[PDB]
RNA sequence: GGUUGCGGCCAUAUCUACCAGAAAGCACCGUUUCCCGUCCGAUCAACUGUAGUUAAGCUGGUAAGAGCCUGACCGAGUAGUGUAGUGGGUGACCAUACGCGAAACUCAGGUGCUGCAAUCU
RNA sequence: GAGAACAGAAAUCUCCAGUAGAACAAAAGGGUAAAAGCCCCCUUGAUUUUGAUUUUCAGUGUGAAUACAAACCAUGAAAGU
RNA sequence: AGCUCGUAUCAGUUUUAUGAGGUAAAGCGAAUGAUUAGAGGUUCCGGGGUCGAAAUGACCUUGACCUAUUCUCAAACUUUAAAUAUGUAAGAAGUCCUUGUUACUUAAUUGAACGUGGACAUUUGAAUGAAGAGCUUUUAGUGGGCCAUUUUUGGUAAGCAG
RNA sequence: AGCGCCGUGACGCAGUGGAAGCGCGCAGGGCUCAUAACCCUGAUGUCCUCGGAUCGAAACCGAGCGGCGCUACCA
């Protein structure tokens, strides 16, 4: 009874758009980000989108045209181990080393890259990419986080300032990044390098190590096979900000197949609709089974 | 046109007057308060407000009212006077006393 | 003790029903609209028989009652109260405005005349046209005659010129009788209490088989 | 004594005797109303191109 | 098939709605965090009526929301003062239950002269995963009739746990 | 009393549309605009700022200014016996194109496509539109298409 | 062709009830020391990707499905309407000429398409 | 709708549906669903200089409103507003 | 009264293309408001009449609610939606190619606005007509209006009022 | 015909959005041989009826029902 609404209401009833659907964008933030003064015809507005799974992290340079959003640059924790980082592909430090790729993918692509180089040595401070004099500007970007909560010491600040670091002109405030003490309002610069090259996940470790060796063993299991441990995460997270560094330029796989071969199996599986002729043929053997009387 | 007999209400002094239906006639903007009563000093009316205990106010009517009212006080039980405001020159008119919520 | 129909019979001014702009009228006088016996069936009484109208006029409540009376006065005196199903097919939602002057000599002095001209309330009416049915019935053959003296009679006492017509359909279905007929030696139907329901060929073929079972079991 | 209201009555004939004449348009419009901005550097640029073009041609 | 539709608590409740603002309020929200641990939260009117002689925005109420092992082990006591027995019309169409009592020292509490006694209402919200598939900001969405929950499994659970039956309707 | 006011006689004017309720979709934002532009003026009722008035409604003009969030319209407007210009600091959720102004682009370019294969082997273009013109002759056959001879149908009356 | 991220048009895309899901990606899920926020690590912040499940979310298919969209040589040139007549009629109204032309209904069909980037037997 | 002592039709709490059937100072009409509603946090852009524009219209004024410029600010991670 | 020019920087018009409207008409087994009558159910269910001690026990009747149905409506209701009226375009003040300016804008000689130089003619960008096209100054009279077709408000109606 | 007012216990008359006042009348006890008076006590008001706004009205705004009042002049 209660599992059937009216015709009437149905009818009436008006969508949302596909993605508020899918609850996954907030067109509110995507109008104001991606809407252009229009003194600026068709100079775009480029976004820094960034977004968050289990198991990866994902940013993005967009922009927007009329046809769908057109992108320039991408980072991904899932290629990160050609520059060497295996485990933790999720974590501040990686989301931090996304961004520093991201920017330094951008600053190649358009030979930006020699002058603007951005910071490599870091000690985790409040500055942006301010211009060089009589020369081309550095790149304007605007974050774009989705829906994801606005928060003092999040993975999305630490991407932020891996973009910052790496040369992008991002406009932000030194009021979330963590370390950020709320009443007195000042940063701590070695709070936020500890977290850059590992602080909190080394205290984790380090706490396991002295008490619990079951879940030191359930997990960080990659640890133990590789032998790592407090030191040799900071050196591993250092000479992988040199790799990132050194050679940005986007090794895609080799897909060990073919597109129509994947497609092949896929369509090959797949369902397919019941036709007219074999719909007629499904009300027909209603018709002969059970309107024949059995 | 239009006579008019009315009383006047911190005296008690007849007026009558008369002009026409259409012409502007003024009105003050009267209100009344209902205010609560405590202890009586010298001859200033004591009452208080919910958000206040301010106001050595009106005075005591000297009325029948007044003075059923001066007996009142004498046994007690929360006296609500209520008073106006008209035109700034304030006065008792009326009262109600309580019969619960001690 | 109401103004003429001839001061309110046509349709000079545009549809003034009840509303939350009015809230306040006169009710009407009429309150049956079906007489006789309603509880009969669709195959029980086949013959149908109309009221319909050539001109285009308001209707008041009091002639709908007046020619309601006159008609079933008709067959259950003649035919019997259980011989046909009357049904009234306009409803008086329209309003009638009057400016209320004076009865006396001597108004002049105090009647202020078409200052004010936006009369009162004092009635309703119904908004007919031309083929819009006025009435209808349901009964037999042999009853025919009779009832068309009824509606006749109803005639006699509604204005204009109004005409009777007998349909080519079954009862109050928009059905003609032998696709009817046909459809009833098959089984599309249902009877209700009044009405009937009908098999679609679009919908649950499980709400079907679970009505309608011979027709597939033809 | 009361008297005729209000009517439009005549007035288009009125003003189709002659009447409903197009705004003359102009070559180089009004810059009122337009933004300063471009106003500005619009004025720069012209008399820079204005000198640039009597430099080429002298 | 039953890999991980297998039923469980989603959260237990504890509620207070005390007739009046106040001390009274006061002390039913003593007792509440006494019990529980956690600090409780108040629960202002709706509108107003003198029947009960409330106004709008009065401070009718107090509650609070517990989870866990803790959540669990307060309900089974509840059901061994309750003598593990229930009734299906006291039960819910959905398998969420619960229940409204007196005397809440039963529970083992060290009992103060000032609180008094309160009554209480207890209740419990059973779920499978998904909660947050329902309860979270991105993804959004409504589970599937399968994986909702019923008077029928929901008691059949409840009853293989204990062996305790409850009544006929 | 009369009343006569910038929202007056605007309800189903203003009514945003069915089944259109809610937020804006992006070409809107996305789409651009020059001086000398062509436009046709709609009015948005989900934003309150920034609308035309009901007269400008449904209305087309040029641009001559272009701001923020904002566009310069010219409109011409009849007010007793002249045309007059009329100047209007409008939202580009009112804005839209004109397609007609579209396809005489296109038209325009296309003529130049074709005077230029007549700049290639002067072939005398007639490149003007022509109404459509009575048309010509011909031959209809009859085979398998005898004519079926028609007549009216009786009066019934169909009730 | 499948999946993920950012999208354009914003129901052929929705709703209801089931059925299925190779791989991979998502997701469910595991944990509270760290920044952080709650009555509550449920939401949110942080850590692992380990323990496990494709059950739910998600994707697709079915329903003489509801809803939505399209088409008709279906209704219907009907209803309405522009222009003309010293046309008809007591009048309400109607017919004719030159013209435009509905909606409801009836029947037939359809149930998302597609852009940028990455990924998958 | 289905429950939960007192507690009932109406006290407080939880789950499911819920395109708006509520709420937005008021009259009525439009508009709005990760908001313009409800709650929370911070503020005083309800600031200065004056021009252009729309409505009523004589293209006069008053009133209201719109979009910019030069400043100084608020708020927000930021686009922005 | 003229003034500047000489067939066009026009048109109470049609066509092509593109917009906007929410009135006629239509609908209410589509929302809101009003309304007629049945049936079939749910009675932890309004009133009850009975079997009985009573029993969410059983039956019967009668008002609700639910299901699909039916009849009638809306100047201040509406999914839909005309006819007639209504905006704009139909090029030289234009299109394309190249590069000059700038304190504006761009990550950027990127873009914007206005230009240099060159190319595109007889069909220089649909029809028809143009009795000259445009522009100023000054001033009279007038500011009681009425009648007809069609649309329409108030009023029973009026050579009524609008 | 037009406009305005008023409807509070059994009765008369006050009453101001946080929630009914007084007098008479009524009932009970005591004095009196009994009633009156007297002394001690208590109770009774869908605030004409319906709807609305309001968190909630007897009050505030429409509908109706009833009792009244004022207009009614120049001819």
């Amino acid at each position: 009874q209660k599992d059937a609404k009216s015709s009437a209401y149905s009818s009436r009833f008006q969508t949302p758009f596909r993605r508020r659907r899918e609850g996954k964008t907030d067109y509110y933030q995507r109008k104001r980000l991606v809407t252009q003064h229009k003194a600026k015809y068709n100079t775009p507005k480029y976004r820094l989108v960034v977004r968050f799974t289990n198991k990866d992290i994902i940013c993005q340079i967009i922009s927007s045209t009329i046809t769908g959003d057109v992108v320039l640059a991408a980072a991904y924790s899932h290629e990160l181990p050609r520059y060497g980082i295996t485990h933790g592909l999720t974590n501040w430090a990686a989301a931090y080393a996304t961004g520093l790729l991201i920017a330094r993918r951008t600053l190649q692509k358009l030979g930006l890259d020699e002058t603007y180089k951005g910071v490599e040595e870091v000690e985790g401070e409040y500055e942006l990419t301010e211009a060089v004099e009589d020369g081309p500007r550095p790149f304007k970007v605007f974050l774009d986080i989705g829906l994801q909560r606005t928060t003092t010491g999040a993975r999305v600040f630490g991407a932020l300032k891996g973009a910052s670091d790496g040369g992008l002109y991002v406009p932000h405030s030194e009021n979330r990044f963590p370390g950020w003490d709320f009443e007195t309002e000042e940063i701590d610069p070695e709070l936020l390098r500890s977290y850059i090259f590992g602080g909190h996940v080394s205290q984790y470790m380090e706490e396991l190590a002295d008490d619990d060796e079951e879940r030191f063993s359930e997990l960080f299991k990659g640890y133990l096979a590789d032998d790592i441990d407090a030191d040799s995460l900071e050196d591993i997270y250092t000479s992988a900000h040199e790799a990132i560094r050194a050679d940005p330029a986007f090794k895609p796989t080799e897909k060990k197949f073919t597109k129509e071969q994947y497609a092949a199996e896929s369509k090959k599986y797949r369902q397919t609709k019941l036709s007219k002729e074999e719909r007629a043929a499904r009300v027909a053997a209603k018709i002969a089974a059970l309107a024949g009387q059995q | 046109k239009v006579h008019l007999v009315a009383i006047d209400i911190f005296t008690g002094k007849k007026l009558e007057d008369l002009s026409p239906s259409t012409h502007n006639m003024e009105v003050p903007v009267v209100k009344r308060n209902e205010y609560q009563l405590l202890d009586i000093d010298d001859g200033f009316l004591s009452l208080m407000n919910m958000d206040g205990d301010t106001k050595d106010d009106v005075k005591a009517p000297e009325g029948e009212l007044g003075d059923s009212l001066q007996t009142a006080f004498d046994e007690g039980k929360d006296l609500m006077v209520t008073i106006i405001s008209a035109m700034g020159e304030e006065a008792a008119i009326s009262f109600k006393e309580a019969a619960r919520t001690d | 003790a109401r103004r003429p129909a001839r001061c309110y019979r046509y349709q000079k001014n545009k549809p003034y029903p009840k509303s939350r702009y009015n809230r306040a009228v006169p009710d009407s006088k009429i309150r049956i609209y079906d007489l006789g016996k309603k509880k009969a069936t669709v195959d029980e009484f086949p013959l149908c028989v109309h009221l319909v109208s050539n001109e285009l006029e308001q209707l008041s409540s009091e002639a709908l009652e007046a020619a309601r009376i006159c008609a079933n006065k008709y067959m259950t005196t003649v035919s019997g109260r259980d011989a046909f199903h009357l049904r009234v097919r306009v409803h008086p939602f329209h309003v009638l405005r009057i400016n209320k002057m004076l009865s006396c000599a001597g108004a002049d002095r105090l009647q202020q005349g078409m200052r004010g001209a936006w009369g009162k309330p004092h009635g309703l009416a119904a908004r007919v046209d031309i083929g819009q049915i006025i009435f209808s019935v349901r009964t037999k053959d042999s009853n025919k005659d009779v009832v068309v003296e009824g509606l006749r009679r109803a005639r006699y006492k509604f204005p204009g010129q109004q005409k009777i017509i007998l349909s080519k359909k079954w009862g109050f279905t928009n059905l003609d009788r032998p696709e009817y007929l046909k459809k009833r030696e098959a089984g599309e139907v249902k009877d209700d209490g009044a009405f009937v329901k009908f098999l679609s060929k679009k919908g649950s073929l499980e709400n079907n088989i679970r009505e309608f079972p011979e027709y597939f079991a033809a | 004594a009361k008297s005729k209201n209000h009517t439009a009555h005549n007035q288009t004939r009125k003003a189709h005797r002659n009447g409903i004449k197009k705004p003359k348009t102009y070559k180089y419009p009004s810059l009122k109303g337009v933004d300063p901005k471009f106003r500005r550097n619009h004025k720069h640029a012209l008399h820079g191109t204005a000198k640039a073009l009597a430099a080429a041609k002298k | 098939q039953n890999p991980m539709r297998d039923l469980k608590i989603e959260k237990l409740v504890l509620n207070i709605s005390v007739g009046e603002s106040g001390d009274r309020l006061t002390r039913a929200s003593k007792v509440l965090e006494q019990l529980s641990g956690q600090t409780p939260v108040q629960s202002k009117a709706r509108y107003t009526v003198r029947t009960f002689g409330i106004r709008r925005n009065e401070k009718i109420a107090v509650h609070v929301t517990v989870r866990g092992p803790k959540a669990e082990e307060i309900l089974e006591r509840g059901l061994k003062v309750k003598e593990y027995q229930l009734r299906d019309r006291n039960f819910s169409a959905t398998g969420n239950f619960g229940f409204g009592i007196d005397e809440h020292i039963d529970l083992g509490i060290k009992y103060d002269p000032s609180i008094g006694i309160f009554g209480m209402d207890f209740y419990v919200v059973m779920n499978r995963p998904g909660a947050r598939v329902t309860r979270r900001k991105r993804c959004k969405g409504t589970v599937g009739n399968s994986h909702k929950t019923t008077k029928e499994d929901t008691v059949s659970w409840f009853k293989q746990k204990y062996d305790a039956d409850v009544l006929d309707k | 009393g009369k009343s006569h006011g910038y929202r007056s006689r605007t309800r189903y004017m203003f009514q945003r549309d069915f089944r259109k309720h809610g937020a804006v979709h992006l070409s809107t934002y996305l789409k651009v605009y020059k001086v000398g532009d062509i436009v046709d003026i709609k009015a948005n009722g989900s934003i309150q700022k920034g609308m035309p008035h009901k007269f400008y409604q449904g209305k087309t003009g040029v641009v001559y200014n272009v701001t923020k969030s904002s566009v310069g319209v010219i409109i011409n407007k009849m007010v007793g016996n002249r045309y007059l210009e009329k100047r209007l600091n409008l939202r580009v959720e009112h804005i839209k194109h004109s397609k007609c102004r579209q396809e005489f682009l296109e038209r325009v370019k296309a003529n130049a496509a074709k005077r230029a294969e007549a700049k290639a082997q002067g072939v005398a273009v007639q490149l003007k539109r022509q109404p459509a013109q009575p048309r010509e002759s011909r031959i209809v056959s009859t085979e398998g298409n005898v004519p079926q001879t028609l007549a009216p149908v009786p009066y019934e009356t169909f009730i």
